[PDB]
């Protein structure tokens, strides 16, 4: 059992969710019309790809999965896709009119026409689970739909499942592909609203990934297509522990257990490697020494964000593929006389790690090499507040002149919801700096 | 889908809503019968935004034809995609406003304003998902400027949580000597502040000085000037026409350019009139706006530029970002990454690339400043006024919408003085 | 020492209520305040255009009163 169901909330949340089951499909053999050859226990079974998958009487393994978009462009491509045979019809539920870019309209005036129909589609789900462990939301910071809608989902969800742990992959905004000028104002007001919601987030800076993508892959003008095989390939690492088993095996949970020492401190630097070119992987084999140690190079964060000018409260440590615990053992010992890192005095230095020898995955006519092992740091550092920083400035450039507020009071919010979120905000930064202080 | 209900009204209107729709009708592949003959499916991706189709795939463009003097009817019909148009969708009066904008807006088109929402309302119905209106006008005339913003008015009314959105055309003594239209251009300007969401200036003074100096064109035709607004209509609705992320809606537009509500005058531009860079240049020039006001007089609240045809996305991206950083000081700094960038493949019809420009500037109020100017020189001799009060208007709507427009200046002046700390 | 197990026991099941009681009020203030504060925009908007209708008879009246 210990089934996770993922909900995926807007453009970036559906299209990142195709990336995503795409990839599952691929690394568990399982084909576009949902069927498994490999999986003899046909209408179900307790294996560990069932957490992601139920299972039909016809043999089709069904992603526990929801798709929601206030409108049905995105969610149609999925519905005439390649992997249109995988979902069921109700799985995919559309609305007509999207929040355009505002986070009024997708927390109140258009979400709340669809909020109870998902929340049944969702309950649908639930009851197919013999042992629910939780719920992973995917979305963006700065639409309208994944800013608004996400948060009153997230609300409803503690109501209807009380402290039923519920994760998230939130898409942090970049200039690069932005699609609005006020991304800053969603984003702090889903981010204060989901705090007290949420037992663990992990950003996505979407320039971070745009620069590995021009700097590793060499593409000139990364697409959402180029960035979203990369960002599936990170989820991929991090939901490993629970769609497979093994010896050096440690579940996500355990994972969590280190990376959150405080309820509002749940924001984990996610670092991967190696992201490397067909052309420039050929003829070179990257050892665990290397992609390990690549583990600490900034320029492959998800983040934004410099850990050397931050301290550490965790560090993860989730390998795939070729790896023995020799080798990894060998390469932290020589990057901790090496590398700037520092853990704050109240918490032990030993990194945790875990191992699922099912080698990495790439999707056909990709960009990404095929390796023999990758591997993906999650670490609790103070540096990750730098992303808070920039979002919160930027926020109050256009807040003290209350440009745009103007398209939120008009579908119903207050300014006073504003101030209110923008302080939660100051204290969680205020936070992330408390934690870093040594003990008296 | 997301459909637009189009209307234009006046002489002006109908000419250049006859033009946008000649122009795009091209650009999706359909002949003036309504049928389909292109070659790309991009084309009929987000048809439905402009057309309503009906049987035997036949598409009738989403537009309400308005005037009050039905010579202007027989032009549309007559002209080119004339039989495309909806018969029951012309509707006309037998009076002809005479460039009075009291009985546009309160006698004449009064009257015949209830026949057009008839129409509107039978549209509007059909729709899936109503996104808005956007009207084609004047605000010299009578009919366009009177009987335009009464029917904005009216439909804001039945569809307040729509989106208004106009092509106004400003007067320009180079192009009309028509004397009385400073002033149906400010009781225009009176209603467009307050009923409508976004508003592309179009000046018949800078589309005159365009021809003339730019095109090297002595006396230019109606034609010629209509030739930019088409350009420019093609451009500004790319977005809306094609599949694409960057203000794909009325309001997602005006969510991204409006930071203040009654600050919802664009200034539109277009260019060439070559290479990334040369299209980046111009569009940012004071010759290629197509509202005769000089950027660097003032600071862009928010730009949206539209490039079209094959180009090097990465080359156009830096070039962008080219322009802020040697001009950032007439992008106001309270409003981080303000400008935004689309790509559409197709180019338009004889151009193998070109590049739309939309601007939030402060500088606008160099053309309400015109305007204001030839207003009051009008209303301090009370010039013709008795045509106005004679309609049953008061001194005072005269006024009001003087001093309603003197705001908008100074609001457009306070946030171009404002500074970060 | 079974005391305690007790008390432990029921005020993690009092804490969790708590979070979910608080949740749906804290929500149901909020959808509440919203929808009276959009209504009242929308209100205001439309008796501004009431207004204009208003004006525009006294403007039609006007004239006839003057011939
Ligand atoms: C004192 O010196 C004069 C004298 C006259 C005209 C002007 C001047 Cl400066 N000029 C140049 C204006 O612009 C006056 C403007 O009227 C226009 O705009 C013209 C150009 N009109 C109405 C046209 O239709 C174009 C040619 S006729 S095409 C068959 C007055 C300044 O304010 C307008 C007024 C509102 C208008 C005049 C009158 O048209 N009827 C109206 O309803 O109002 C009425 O129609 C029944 C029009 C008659 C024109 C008159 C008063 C002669
Ligand atoms: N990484 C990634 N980011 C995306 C993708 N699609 C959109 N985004 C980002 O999402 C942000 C805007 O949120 P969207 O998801 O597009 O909007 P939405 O959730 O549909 O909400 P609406 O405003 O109602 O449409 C932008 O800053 C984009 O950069 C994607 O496919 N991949
Ligand atoms: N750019 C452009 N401007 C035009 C065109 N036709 C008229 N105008 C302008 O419109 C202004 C007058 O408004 P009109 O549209 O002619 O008036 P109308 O809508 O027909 O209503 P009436 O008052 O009854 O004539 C003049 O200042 C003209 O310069 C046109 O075809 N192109
Ligand atoms: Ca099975
Ligand atoms: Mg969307
Ligand atoms: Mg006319």
């Amino acid at each position: 059992m210990r089934e996770c169901i993922s909900i995926h909330v807007g453009q970036a949340g559906v299209q990142i969710g195709n990336a995503c089951w795409e990839l599952y499909c691929l690394e568990h053999g399982i084909q576009p019309d949902g069927q498994m050859p490999s999986d003899k226990t046909i209408g179900g079974g307790d294996d560990s790809f069932n957490t992601f998958f139920s299972e039909t009487g016809a043999g089709k393994h069904v992603p526990r999965a929801v798709f929601v978009d206030l409108e049905p462009t995105v969610i149609d491509e999925v519905r005439t896709g390649t992997y249109r045979q995988l979902f069921h019809p109700e799985q995919l539920i559309t609305g007509k009119e999207d929040a355009a870019n505002n986070y009024a309209r997708g927390h109140y005036t258009i979400g709340k026409e669809i909020i109870d129909l998902v929340l049944d589609r969702i309950r649908k789900l639930a009851d197919q689970c013999t042992g629910l462990q939780g719920f992973l939301v995917f979305h963006s910071f700065g639409g309208g739909t994944g800013s608004g809608f996400t948060s009153l989902l997230m609300e409803r969800l503690s109501v209807d499942y009380g402290k039923k742990s519920k994760l998230e992959f939130s898409i942090y905004p970049a200039p690069q592909v932005s699609t609005a000028v006020v991304e800053p104002y969603n984003s702090i007001l889903t981010t204060h609203t989901t705090l007290e919601h949420s037992d663990c987030a992990f950003m996505v800076d979407n320039e971070a990934i745009y620069d590995i993508c021009r700097r590793n892959l060499d593409i000139e003008r990364p697409t959402y297509t180029n960035l979203n095989r990369l960002i599936s390939q990170i989820v991929s690492s991090i939901t490993a522990s629970l769609r497979f088993d093994g010896a050096l095996n440690v579940d996500l949970t355990e994972f969590q257990t280190n990376l959150v020492p405080y309820p509002r401190i749940h924001f984990p630097l996610a670092t991967y490697a190696p992201v490397i070119s067909a052309e420039k992987a050929y003829h070179e084999q990257l050892s665990v020494a290397e992609i390990t140690n690549a583990c600490f190079e900034p320029a492959n964060q998800m983040v934004k964000c410099d850990p050397r000018h931050g301290k550490y409260m965790a560090c993860c440590l989730l390998y795939r593929g070729d790896v023995v615990p020799k080798d990894v053992n060998a390469a932290i010992a020589t990057i901790k006389t090496k590398r700037s890192i520092q853990f704050v005095d109240w918490c032990p230095t030993g990194f945790k790690v875990g191992i699922n020898y099912q080698p990495p995955t790439v999707v056909p006519g990709g960009d990404l090499a095929k390796v023999q092992r990758a591997v993906c740091m999650l670490s609790n550092t103070t540096a990750i507040a730098e992303a808070w920083a920039r979002l919160d400035h930027k926020f109050d450039l256009m807040y003290a002149k209350r440009a745009f507020v103007h398209w939120y009071v008009g579908e119903g919010m207050e300014e006073g919801e504003f101030s209110e979120a923008r302080e939660d905000m100051a204290a969680l930064e205020k936070d992330y700096e408390e934690v870093g202080v040594d003990s008296v | 889908m997301r459909e637009i209900v189009h209307i234009q009204a006046g002489q002006c209107g109908n000419q250049i809503g006859a033009k946008f729709w000649e122009v795009i009708s091209d650009e999706h592949g359909i002949d003036p019968t309504g049928s389909y003959h292109g070659d790309s499916d991009l084309q009929l991706e987000r048809i439905n935004v402009y057309y309503n189709e009906a049987t035997g795939n036949k598409y009738v463009p989403r537009a309400i034809l308005v005037d009050l003097e039905p010579g202007t009817m027989d032009s549309v019909r007559s002209g080119p995609f004339g039989q495309i148009f909806r018969p029951d969708n012309f509707v006309f009066g037998q009076s002809g406003a005479g460039n009075n904008w009291a009985k546009g807006h309160y006698t004449e088109g009064a009257e015949l304003v209830d026949s057009v929402l008839d129409v509107v309302r039978k549209e509007s119905e059909s729709c899936d998902c109503l996104q808005g209106f956007q009207l084609t006008h004047s605000l010299g005339g009578g009919t366009g400027s009177g009987m335009g913003t009464l029917l904005i008015s009216k439909i804001r009314e039945e569809y307040p949580d729509r989106i208004m959105n106009t092509f106004s055309v400003m007067p320009s003594p180079k192009v009309s000597d028509t004397v009385v239209e400073p002033y149906n251009a400010t009781l225009s300007v009176h209603q467009l502040v307050e009923n409508t969401d976004e508003t592309y200036c179009i000046d018949n003074e800078a589309l005159y000085d365009i021809c003339f100096r730019t095109l090297k064109l002595t006396t230019p035709t109606y034609g010629d000037l209509n030739h930019l607004v088409s350009a420019t209509m093609s451009g500004v609705t790319t977005c809306l026409r094609f599949p694409g992320q960057l203000n794909a809606d009325l309001r997602k537009l005006a969510v991204n350019m409006v930071p203040f509500p009654r600050l919802h005058f664009f200034m539109p531009g277009f260019a060439p009139l070559l290479t990334v860079p040369e299209l980046t240049q111009q569009m940012f020039d004071s010759k290629n706006m197509m509202a005769a006001c000089d950027p660097r007089h003032g600071r862009y609240l928010t730009v949206a530029a539209i490039f079209r045809g094959r180009m090097s996305m990465k080359e156009v991206d830096e070039q962008m970002l080219n322009v802020q950083n040697k001009n950032s000081s007439y992008f106001v700094e309270w409003i981080p990454n303000n400008v935004k960038t689309a790509v559409c493949d197709i180019p338009p019809r004889g151009l193998k690339m070109s590049a739309t420009f939309i601007g939030n500037s402060t500088a606008i109020q160099e053309l309400f400043k015109r305007i204001s100017e030839q207003f009051t020189a009008m209303f301090r001799r009370k010039a013709f006024l008795h045509w106005y009060t004679g309609e049953g208007m008061d001194e005072m709507e005269f006024t009001e919408a003087e001093s309603n427009m003197n705001d908008l200046v100074s609001e457009y002046q306070q946030y171009q003085d404002a500074t970060a700390d | 020492k079974r005391e305690h197990e007790r008390e432990v026991i029921q005020k993690a099941i009092e804490e969790n209520n708590n979070f979910i009681k608080m949740a749906k009020e804290k929500l149901a203030q909020k959808m509440e305040s919203n929808k009276e504060n959009r209504e009242a925009h929308l209100a205001a908007m439309l008796e501004r255009l009431q207004e204009k209708d208003k004006h525009a008879e006294e403007v039609r009246k006007n004239k006839e009163l003057k011939e």
